[PDB]
């Protein structure tokens, strides 16, 4: 019934996956061995003959290090060994190695495992793909996998949770190249993609959680909370829900314009105790503050095409409508002329669950806003400019060419990004 | 679509390593040549 | 990506290589018998990058020791950690190279090369996932220089897809054992430009100047110079041998450091500068460590970094310190010294912090820079070369081995092209 397969690619994808699956287990009361003392959680967890609950997920990395930690860690019994796939040699921060050289060796094995998971589904909705833009596996292997999934799965829904690179936490000078190459190749294969800018997350951890030097553990716990908000509607049966198809219908007006901006509230430090409890009005107001965004950009300089508000916990429809009405009186929120119905609201009964010993405080109510704004084009522009700086000198290009890539592929990828930026511009113009 | 992208890739890495060994094998053909020359001139010296 | 195969060639190569193995064995808590006696799990996490695990608790360096002369090998075996090495891995000739690149590259070296490849193949086929090779050698001699570059070419032929890394010691008139060093160096540089993926330019001119001027050692010995080399080699390999995010393997390091294939010559830097005896010392804070990155006094290549621009920089901080302070200090240096970093390579300075400091120091910093200022080192060699070549001085030593004048002209022209290439990117602008 309505199953969703989660695929975690490369270090970023695998590590975010660890955070997501840890949180899902806490939310559904599943122990680290798969035992548990609703029924919608079955969309994400299959059940064995021994009453054990197994994530409907595949973890893939071209190097074994990251996944080796999962298979030695607290949740080693949660996953069956066959769903944790590792190669020997990584993609060395090279899209060409991930997509071609190294990727081509493990691709058939990964698809065979996904096929086995799909065979356990009676109503497979589609896939959720988690990866970084910057790493060779996250970029190269993901686009290879996305292409192969379109072949094997016809027109089955594919949603992404993409880690947009940040210099504060960047590991490669070539991340802009890998980001543009993966975006070009994956664009025609993805139905909806939620970008997570590592700088936005880094700044929220510093500002809201008082973490001087945020680590991936800090970043992922916060990311996991937003992913859980987006997936709660699939894993629980509330008063107001949204399936794989309804997300796309409400937020995606054109095939290529499939990048919603996520904004989460409240993000409160596990200290204080006075900084709560926030009302529905207060958390809703926080969604329109650029400081709570998952991607750095300015919506006041862009136009909205769709706004989805996903509430969780002690929330009443009357409270929500009152909050939306006051926000509507703040003239500053502009929508495109071809869009009337702006607000789609969902309420899920369960208050946000936090990881014990985590940085986040327990709150009675939280909200995740998914908005399709033309302001997200600013994130593409920043990436495209960094690409152009290096590409004008062909700096580092030899690494890709050496792996069998052609320079024409770089021009093609960049032209496609120029067309994407042009699409966001065309969409914001009035008729 | 992918077949004529990865085959066009496998061809463009076989070439970027063909041009390697081919042009770094004559780098042994020359090291044989001046090396033959090394004791050849030494021999025709004793010829005088 | 796991195993690195280490090769030591010639007098200098073996001397520096032996010191590298005693320094890293001490850091990884390995004694001269191969037994681990340390007390930190970090020491063993990536032990397999440099050591093979032999029967039981023992660790053996994945090192091949090469020389055309037997004496150096005996000195290594007799040394402190001499017994740690694999006996079968010592490959030595009886007929030396006599500080002649031609003997090392074409004659005597060619006769020994196959015996060396046999040992490197044994080590390589044992590997789960071979990253590539690491060679330590001098460029001024005959074995390290000529045979070393011959080995690079032969290994490259059999392993064309593996990373080729070198620690190449540049000759200097200040610490010279032969008048022909400019010829040997030029002939070797020609080989390295074409055959390596990354080369650490370890300059004896800079090492001598540090010992004499900074360490106040009136008469520096190879022992004094080698103490700076081993501190540098330990620093630049930190990322490969301990758990980390940045430049964790040879390929990731190359991908982050090499924007253009030929421009793969690194200028290493180290802070604080210490002498063998100096086990004092009480100093070095984070702002102090960071300031020495632009300090010409701390460079292992005799070039002023302020005379050029950094294409890419890798900086490794070692010891117990604040990661926040390191990030602030590193950003400050790039903002203040904007003009010494190329604008067309965004976020080109990458930093890593390792909790384990090197021996004797509580805090240290290692810099790996790909700077256009390295052209000063190559210009110095070209001018010394031309002074001799103009008069065809000592050419009979090389032509007598079967070499032709053209090879000399070609090597020189290739090295001048390299200088011209550095100058081109030094002058390039992000005007687009
Ligand atoms: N948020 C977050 N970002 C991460 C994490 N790990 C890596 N990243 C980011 O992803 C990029 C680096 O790519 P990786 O995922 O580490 O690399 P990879 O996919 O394993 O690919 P290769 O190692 O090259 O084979 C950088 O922008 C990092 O900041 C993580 O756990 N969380
Ligand atoms: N730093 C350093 N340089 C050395 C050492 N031994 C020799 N050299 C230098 O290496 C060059 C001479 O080459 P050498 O290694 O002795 O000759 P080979 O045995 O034929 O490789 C000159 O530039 C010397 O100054 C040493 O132990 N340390
Ligand atoms: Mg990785």
């Amino acid at each position: 019934m309505r199953e969703c397969i989660s695929i975690h690619v490369g270090q970023a994808g695998v590590q975010i996956g660890n955070a997501c699956w840890e949180l899902y287990c806490l939310e559904h009361g599943i122990q680290p061995d798969g035992q548990m003392p609703d029924d919608s959680f079955n969309t994400f967890f299959s059940e064995t003959g021994a009453g054990k609950h197994v994530p409907r997920a595949v973890f893939v990395d071209l190097e074994p290090t990251v996944i080796d930690e999962v298979r030695t860690g607290t949740y080693r019994q949660l996953f069956h060994p066959e769903q944790l796939i590792t190669g020997k040699e990584d993609a060395a921060n090279n899209y060409a190695r991930g997509h071609y050289t190294i990727g081509k060796e493990i691709i058939d094995l990964v698809l065979d495992r996904i096929r086995k998971l799909a065979d356990q589904c009676t109503g497979l909705q589609g896939f959720l793909v988690f990866h970084s833009f910057g790493g060779g596996t996250g970029s190269g292997f993901t686009s290879l996998l996305m292409e192969r999934l379109s072949v094997d799965y016809g027109k089955k829904s594919k949603l992404e949770f993409s880690i947009y690179p940040a210099p504060q936490v960047s590991t490669a000078v070539v991340e802009p190249y890998n980001s543009i190459l993966t975006t070009h190749t994956t664009l025609e294969h993805s139905d909806c993609a939620f970008m997570v800018d590592n700088e936005a997350i880094y700044d929220i951890c510093r500002r809201n959680l008082d973490i001087e030097r945020p680590t991936y553990t800090n970043l992922n716990r916060l990311i996991s909370q937003i992913v859980s908000s987006i997936t709660a509607s699939l894993r629980f049966d509330g008063a107001l829900n949204v399936d794989l198809t309804e997300f796309q219908t409400n937020l995606v007006p054109y095939p290529r314009i499939h990048f919603p901006l996520a904004t989460y509230a409240p993000v409160i430090s596990a200290e204080k105790a006075y900084h709560e409890q926030l009302s529905v009005a207060e958390i809703t107001n926080a969604c329109f503050e650029p400081a709570n965004q998952m991607v750095k950009c300015d919506p006041r300089h862009g136009k909205y095409m769709a706004c989805c508000l996903l509430y969780r916990g002690d929330v009443v429809p009357k409270d929500v409508n009152a909050a939306i009405a006051t926000i509507k009186t703040k003239r500053s929120i502009q929508f495109v002329d071809w869009c009337p119905t702006g607000f789609k609201v969902g309420i899920n009964y369960q208050p946000p669950t936090v990881v014990p010993g985590g940085d986040l405080a327990k709150v009675q109510r939280a909200v995740c806003m998914l908005s399709n704004t033309t302001a997200i084009a600013e994130a593409w522009a920043r990436l495209d400019h960094k690409f152009d700086l290096m590409y004008a000198k062909r700096a580092f290009v030899h690494w890709y060419v050496g792996e069998g890539m052609e320079e024409g592929e770089f021009s093609e990828a960049r032209e496609d990004m120029a067309a994407l930026e042009k699409d966001y511009e065309e969409v914001g113009v009035d008729s | 679509k992918l077949a004529q992208k990865m085959e066009s890739n496998k061809e463009n890495r076989e070439a970027h390593f063909a041009a390697m060994l081919e042009r770094l094998q004559e780098k042994d053909k020359h090291a044989e040549e001046v090396r033959q020359r090394a004791i050849e001139e030494n021999n025709n010296w004793i010829k005088m | 990506m796991r195993e690195i195969v280490h090769i030591q060639a010639g007098q200098c190569g073996n001397q520096i290589g032996a010191k590298f193995w005693e320094v890293i064995s001490d850091e990884h808590g390995i004694d001269p018998t191969g037994s681990y006696h340390g007390d930190s799990d970090l020491q063993l996490e990536r032990i397999n990058v440099y050591y093979n695990e032999a029967t039981g608790n023992k660790y053996v360096p994945r090192a091949i020791l090469v020389d055309l002369e037997p004496g150096t090998m005996d000195s290594v075996r007799s040394g402190p950690f001499g017994q740690i090495f694999r006996p079968d891995n010592f490959v030595f000739g009886q007929s030396g190279a006599g500080n002649n690149w031609a003997k090392g590259h074409y004659t005597e070296g060619a006769e020994l090369v196959d015996s060396v490849l046999d040992v490197v193949r044994k080590e390589s086929e044992s590997c789960d996932c071979l990253q590539g090779f690491q060679l330590t050698h001098s460029l001024g001699g005959g074995t390290g220089s000529g045979m070393g570059t011959l080995l690079i070419s032969k290994i490259r032929e059999e392993y064309p897809d593996r990373i080729m890394n070198t620690f190449s010691v540049m000759p200097s008139p200040k610490v010279s054992d032969t008048v022909v060093e400019p010829y040997n160096a030029t002939l070797s540089v020609h080989q390295l430009v074409e055959n390596t993926d990354e080369t650490y330019s370890i300059d004896n001119e800079a090492l001598y100047d540090i010992c004499f001027r900074t360490l106040k050692l009136t008469t520096p010995t190879y022992g004094d110079l080698n103490h700076l080399v081993s501190a540098t080699m330990s620093g630049v390999t930190t990322c490969l041998r301990f758990p980390g995010q940045l430049n964790a393997d040879l390929r990731k390091l190359a991908v982050n450091m090499v924007p253009f294939p030929r421009l793969h010559f690194f200028m290493p830097g180290f802070a604080p500068l210490t002498s063998r005896g100096s086990q004092q010392y009480r100093a070095l804070t984070v702002p102090e460590l960071t300031q020495q990155m632009f300090d010409s006094k701390n460079m292992m290549a005799a070039c002023d970094p302020r005379h050029g621009r950094y294409l890419t920089v890798a900086a490794i901080f070692r010891g117990r310190m604040s990661m926040k302070e390191v990030d602030e200090q590193m950003l400050n240096v790039q903002n203040k010294n904007s003009s010494y970093f190329v604008e067309w390579i965004p976020n080109n300075v990458k930093t890593a912090v390792c909790d384990i400091p090197p021996r004797g120091l509580k805090m240290s910093a290692t810099f790996i820079g790909n700077s256009t200022a390295i052209q000063e080192l190559f210009k110095r060699i070209s001018e010394q070369f031309t002074a001799m070549f103009r008069r065809k001085a000592f050419l009979h030593w090389y032509t007598g081995e079967g070499m032709d004048e053209m090879e000399f002209t070609e090597a020189e022209s290739n090295m001048n092209d390299l200088v011209s290439e550095y100058q081109q990117y030094q002058d390039a602008t992000a005007d687009e």
